[PDB]
RNA sequence: UUGUGCGCCGAUAAUGUAGCGGGGCUCAAGCACACCGCCGAAGCCGCGGCAGCCAACGUGUUGGCUGGGUAGGGGAGCGUCCUGCAUCCGGUGAAGCCGCCGAGUGAUCGAGUGGUGGAGGGUGUGGGAGUGAGAAUGCAGGCAUGAGUAGCGAUUAGGCAAGU
RNA sequence: GGGGAUAAGCUCCGUGCGUCGAGAGGGAAACAGCCCAGAUCGCCGGCUAAGGCCCCUAAGCGUGUGCUAAGUGGAAAAGGAU
RNA sequence: UCAAACUCCGUGAUAGCUGGUUCUCCCCGAAAUGCAUUUAGGUGCAGCGUCGCAUGUUUCUUGCCGGAGGUAGAGCUACUGG
RNA sequence: GGAGGGGAGUGAAAGAGUACCUGAAACCGUGCGCUUACAAUCCGUCAGAGCCCUCGACGUGUCGUGGGGUGAUGGCGUGCCU
């Protein structure tokens, strides 16, 4: 019958993306695709078999509209009146990694497997990374004609 | 007020074709 | 004339409670609680028997599409092409090919490339 | 080396020896039966056109007629009083691909 | 007040497993040529001949 | 100055974003008009098994149509007890109980075998019913959760040595 | 169409109109009456409807020509405005 | 325990009232409307269901011909009124 | 200390000991295998990794027209009756 990956089956890879003025949505959808594993033919939703992702120049992310300063990230401690919010600009100039992370985390399942996937997501505010000893494959986001 | 209106306005969707039960 | 009722009940009790070895709590000990869960259980089995078809077909399609897109063609146009070419292979088996032998699948991809219309968005 | 047989309103990937279960065909345990084909593979290349595919046919041996798994149905609806019990085993016919 | 439900097997046995006991930490004593095991709290009183050793 | 297609302000409530389902989207992933494909249901088709109505034929075969269903009407059946009649097993171990392996479209079944156990049971045809319970703030007995928790019955107050 | 304020998930009548009741499944974010469609049982087979194809969610960040700058889309009036 | 004790009996009182009513499959399958009613939450008959017999397409659908209507609409020096 | 019990015995059998034919379920525990302490669960179902037991064809361990217990993880899913 149909094929189901066993234990000694997975083959991993470390991909690396540039965020040089890429659109956040494109970038995040691509990363979600890769991490969840919708690009290999061995896909199975019960298994995590995607690929590690390394994002760089994440402080170069540039969005459209007034979303830099009219858009409001929110949180809530749980206490009363403990709703506190932030723009996107403030949040870049505080820590840029979180914008791209949360953007991607909303493009994944919020289940156990999703939590076990977020482990496979590494993001760095600069161009660099300590993960050169995996020789990361550059990914260039492309669109297939039909 | 709000609740009734949002009901009566969710009805104008596309998969309902302009109508819903109990408005 | 008086008919004690013991046997005639014990029968179905034994049946049910044999069929609920794996349930967790009062669903695994007690007839009035396992009967209910048997109703729900057989029903959910029925429904899943009707729907695992769509489940597997979804799976097969995701595999096919990812394989193709790594060979730089979309799913929709692949199936347009095979329909045009009269090729008969179903999706379970296209997926099996994708897993095992990507070469043959790439050959089929190439067939569809050949057999598609020239101007796909034409008004024909 | 393998092929893809059509039968039962279904399809099955096969090669010689690969035992298979299908719907109830009409034969005796031990007899042989031929079958149509959709795809064939000799190594790397493919036979994918209908004329060649009608010219090719696979041959199989009926090992044994058989009965599938027992399937319990208890249709049910609430506040109503509607139970309906029912059961099923589907008749099968095991094939063994002799050659191609 | 009064409970509302029949608190399950898991929870029941789980909390019930806190009602346990520990053993006193025992220590030898050379009670007149031979040895017996006694807590440390009572060691001197044993060596002086008060503890009822049965 | 007319008529139009999208737009702006007016716009404004109380647990927490909160009048896209969310991320996010104008480098449309938004509106309109045409075009191409595709996914998608227990629908239709495809391969198989059962069933009801009718029809054709032959000493029960096939075919077409049909088969959601509560109140309810009608039809056909399993099971339990006692019995009339005929036969079968039974201290070389029945029943009953725990099972394993299997069966039936279902109520259910094992003359299929193991353990325990110790004396009545099965089969076919008919007869008769105290004839099938999951619910009646249902009855009787037994046992759980609460729980190893609250309390241990006053406002007088107990103690040390020795004793068996 | 009446009563009501030409208000009510209001009330009262009509209708070889519908569905629910007694009707599952798919879509509608969840949602007895809305749209599709009326479940004999099985299959790890195929084609379609309503609806939809950036990720979550299987399917198109589809093709062509124009508009939108308002996060309109993804509530709203009288009226105001190069 | 007293706006008329308690016990046995009549007595298994009676309730247009509440609850409960046990094994399976097969076929067909509703209604929530009308008149009356010390009556409106109940019931009787008609309505819609099935079973059996009878009558055989009389039912239903589409087309064509024949018939009365005073609705929407419009009209008013064609009447009654503004 | 005694209750009570272990051997030795009776007995066809003490899984017949004066709490005694058989001796169910709830319920109460002891061992053996799997699983469970970053997770939101009408408590199941469909797919299913991994481990443990078993039957059989073979070969120094090994897939199978297998079967059974557990079952990470994913999708679907709003108790029973009146």
């Amino acid at each position: 019958p149909t094929y189901t990956p066993k234990a000694g089956d997975t083959t991993r890879s470390w991909y690396v993306i540039d965020a040089s003025d890429v659109v956040l949505g494109r970038l995040a959808s691509a990363a979600a695709t890769l991490l969840r594993g919708k690009h290999k033919p061995t896909f199975t939703p019960n298994v995590d078999g995607g690929d590690f992702v390394i994002v760089i120049n994440a402080d170069k992310i540039a969005v459209s509209g007034d979303k830099l300063t009219k858009k409001f990230a929110y949180r809530h401690s749980g206490y009363p009146g403990g709703l506190r919010k932030r723009t996107i600009g403030e949040l870049l100039e505080k820590h840029p990694t979180r914008v791209v992370e949360n953007a991607i985390i909303g493009m994944l399942p919020h289940n156990k497997l999703g939590r076990q996937i977020q482990k496979k997501l590494k993001v760095y505010a600069g161009p660099d990374h300590p993960h050169a000893a995996q020789q990361p494959i550059p990914f260039e986001i492309k669109q297939v004609a039909q | 007020a709000k609740r009734g209106r949002k009901k009566r306005d969710r009805k104008h969707s596309k998969a309902n074709h302009g109508k819903r039960p109990n408005a | 004339a008086r008919v004690k009722r013991a046997l005639n009940a014990q029968k179905k009790r034994r049946t049910v409670l044999k069929a609920s070895k794996g349930y967790r709590g009062q669903r695994s000990r007690l007839y009035r609680k396992a009967k209910e869960q048997q109703l729900h259980s057989l029903t959910y089995a029925y429904r899943d028997r009707r729907a695992r078809k769509g489940e597997f077909r979804k799976l097969w399609i995701s595999r096919i599409n990812a394989a193709a897109r790594a060979n730089d063609i979309t799913y929709n146009r692949l199936i347009q092409g095979l329909k045009a070419a009269g090729v008969e292979v179903d999706r379970k088996n296209l997926a099996e090919l994708a897993v095992s032998d990507p070469a043959a699948f790439t050959a089929l991809v190439d067939v569809a490339r050949a057999a598609l219309p020239e101007d796909v968005n034409a008004p024909s | 080396t393998y092929a893809i047989v059509k039968t039962g309103g279904k399809q099955y990937k096969v090669a010689a020896g690969d035992v298979v279960k299908v719907e109830k065909l009409d034969s005796e345990p031990g007899a042989s039966v031929s079958l149509p084909v959709a795809l064939v593979v000799d190594g790397a290349n493919v036979t994918s056109k209908a004329d060649d595919l009608a010219k090719v046919a696979v041959t199989a041996e009926v090992l044994e007629h058989t009965k599938g798994p027992k399937i319990r149905i208890h249709k049910f609806k609430n506040k109503t009083g509607y139970h309906k019990r029912q059961g099923h085993r589907q008749q099968l016919t095991v094939l063994k691909v002799t050659g191609i | 007040a009064v409970p509302k439900r029949r608190m399950s097997r898991a929870n029941t046995r789980s909390r019930r497993a806190q009602w346990k006991a520990e053993a006193p930490g025992l220590v030898t004593v050379s009670v007149a040529g031979q040895q017996r095991k006694v807590p440390r709290r009572l060691l001197k009183a044993a060596r002086l001949g008060l503890v009822d050793l049965d």
